[PDB]
């Protein structure tokens, strides 16, 4: 469970993100196609080149869900149900690799907020994507 | 593999009783029903609504004497289980788009199959061997991903 | 999360398993020892020999504490709380080993309780270790 | 351990900037304090308590360094890491009694604070070969457990 400071603190990274969400929820799925290329076989249907088009427009998708989940942090289960049922039923994404993209989401935060990416952050900010991570799974079976 | 002569043995006797066709659909059925998310890859096999649907679907029976009759091959060369399964390796990446995380799956529901089907004859050490298999096979099939 | 049927399962089959879940404990924790040689780092203080009393009385524990998780079901986080408390603060078991346990409980469980063990109760019991799973973590952090 | 020349130039280029003294720090620093669970093997380092606790202590700081240390040398033998590794795989099995995962979780750790540091030029190239590298430290760390 995320508490007080855990809040405070995901809002207040977030909150730096701003605008560049979009972006960096490109380049957080570039780095997992690199780093764990066996994410690929979900987006066959994807071109995965260099500046992709399609990457870049799912790149936003993720980020604006993330920043629902940030706005709705005290009832996410509710703010996110129907991305929950998606994954559950149609993609049925493997759960494993909830965590290398929360991973590769987390190097990317690192690599553009270096004043913000504190330890303390840093925890808050892993133990958010992983909350993200469990209702988008709930479902599963 | 890293297997013990005495584990090479033990692995190769039991299987020695497995009735592959048996065992192979009742492996990929129960993968299905546990997990229900590995149907995504099973659609046109039709309905798999319920386990009983699952259990009984011809389709998931013969796909799974398939399966397990290219596992049971791959014993036969459980020194280059990375050459046995080249080819199908780039098969599941470039044509079926199969995440390796199934493999693993797999490879402990067939455990807990082989567990069903020999009771005592499935101890402790036998699982061992079967344990270090399996992830064997898995790692193999996994190999040529990119 | 475990539906009626679920539940049903699980009652159904450890209600199979009777005075023997001692001898089922003990047997699932020497499969895991086997199988997954790096469980073993948690119990430096035992003798992990086959019989070993420790082992026995440990594997005893185990077995308690799942019927009672049976038996309370529908209120496990109040049923484990004490044990949650106990992984989280004191043995500070890896994650990442519970899974293993849950599984060479399955294979103990399908070894033992044929008639039994049909996909759907393998499905429910799979559940049931993964919920019994989460509440043993859920105060890690 | 599949490096290409080019991923091997790249790691090898990089780690050319790093201060192992700081990075060590940061890198058990953090790992303490994202994943609370692992100070189980460190009880005699002291307050731990809270972040500045940990990531301060003199304990954890020098700690650190050695652990980059080794891991320095690592980088140095990228050919032979499970014989680089080999004493100190059997050192945390029989006497620290360290679960491998740990050292997964470091590797994870250790690329966030690569990243921290270097900003956009910790590329998602560089990050893959990276990941690579930690896996295969993790993998050779744990070679000798039994
Ligand atoms: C916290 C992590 C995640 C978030 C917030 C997220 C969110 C989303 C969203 C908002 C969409 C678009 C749905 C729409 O069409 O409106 C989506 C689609 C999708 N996601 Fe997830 N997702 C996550 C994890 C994953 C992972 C780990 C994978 C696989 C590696 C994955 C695979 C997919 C696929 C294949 C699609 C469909 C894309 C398309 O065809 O356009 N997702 N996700
Ligand atoms: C023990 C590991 C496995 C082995 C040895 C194996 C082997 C095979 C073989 C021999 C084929 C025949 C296809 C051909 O030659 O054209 C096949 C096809 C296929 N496999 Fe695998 N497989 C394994 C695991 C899996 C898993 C876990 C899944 C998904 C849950 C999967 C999904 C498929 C699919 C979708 C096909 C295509 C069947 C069709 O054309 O309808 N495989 N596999
Ligand atoms: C299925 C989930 C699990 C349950 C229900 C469970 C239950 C228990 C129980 C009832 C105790 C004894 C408490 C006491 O001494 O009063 C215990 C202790 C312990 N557990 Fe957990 N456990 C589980 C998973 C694990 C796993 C996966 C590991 C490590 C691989 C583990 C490591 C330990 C250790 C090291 C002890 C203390 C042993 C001793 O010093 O006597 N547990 N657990
Ligand atoms: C990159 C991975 C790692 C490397 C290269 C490494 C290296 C080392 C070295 C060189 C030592 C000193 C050896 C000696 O005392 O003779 C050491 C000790 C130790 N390591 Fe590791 N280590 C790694 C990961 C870890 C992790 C992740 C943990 C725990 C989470 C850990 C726990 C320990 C402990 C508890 C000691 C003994 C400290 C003491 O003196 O009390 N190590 N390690």
């Amino acid at each position: 469970v995320l508490s007080p400071a855990d809040k405070t603190n995901v809002k207040a990274a977030w909150g730096k993100v701003g605008a560049h969400a979009g972006e960096y929820g490109a380049e957080a799925l570039e780095r997992m196609f690199l780093s764990f290329p066996t994410t690929k076989t979900y987006f066959p249907h994807f071109d995965l080149s260099h500046g992709s088009a399609q990457v870049k427009g799912h790149g936003k998708k993720v980020a604006d869900a993330l920043t629902n989940a940030v706005a709705h942090v005290d009832d996410m289960p509710n703010a996110l149900s129907a991305l929950s049922d998606l994954h559950a039923h149609k993609l049925r994404v493997d759960p494993v690799n909830f965590k290398l993209l929360s991973h590769c989401l987390l190097v990317t935060l690192a690599a553009h907020l270096p004043a913000e990416f504190t330890p303390a952050v840093h925890a808050s900010l892993d133990k958010f994507l992983a909350s993200v991570s469990t209702v988008l799974t709930s479902k599963y079976r | 593999m890293h297997l013990t002569p005495e584990e090479k043995s033990a692995v190769t006797a039991l299987w020695g009783k497995v009735n592959v066709d048996e065992v192979g659909g009742e492996a990929l059925g129960r993968l299905l029903v546990v997990y229900p998310w590995t149907q995504r890859f099973f659609e046109s096999f039709g309905d798999l609504s319920t386990p009983d649907a699952v259990m009984g679907n011809p389709k998931v029976k013969a796909h799974g004497k398939k399966v397990l009759g290219a596992f049971s091959d791959g014993l036969a060369h459980l020194d280059n289980l990375k050459g046995t399964f080249a080819t199908l390796s780039e098969l599941h990446c470039d044509k079926l788009h199969v995440d390796p995380e199934n493999f693993r799956l797999l490879g402990n529901v067939l455990v807990c199959v082989l567990a069903h089907h020999f009771g005592k004859e499935f101890t402790p050490p036998v699982q061992a061997a079967y344990q270090k298999v399996v992830a064997g096979v898995a790692n193999a099939l996994a190999h040529k991903y990119h």
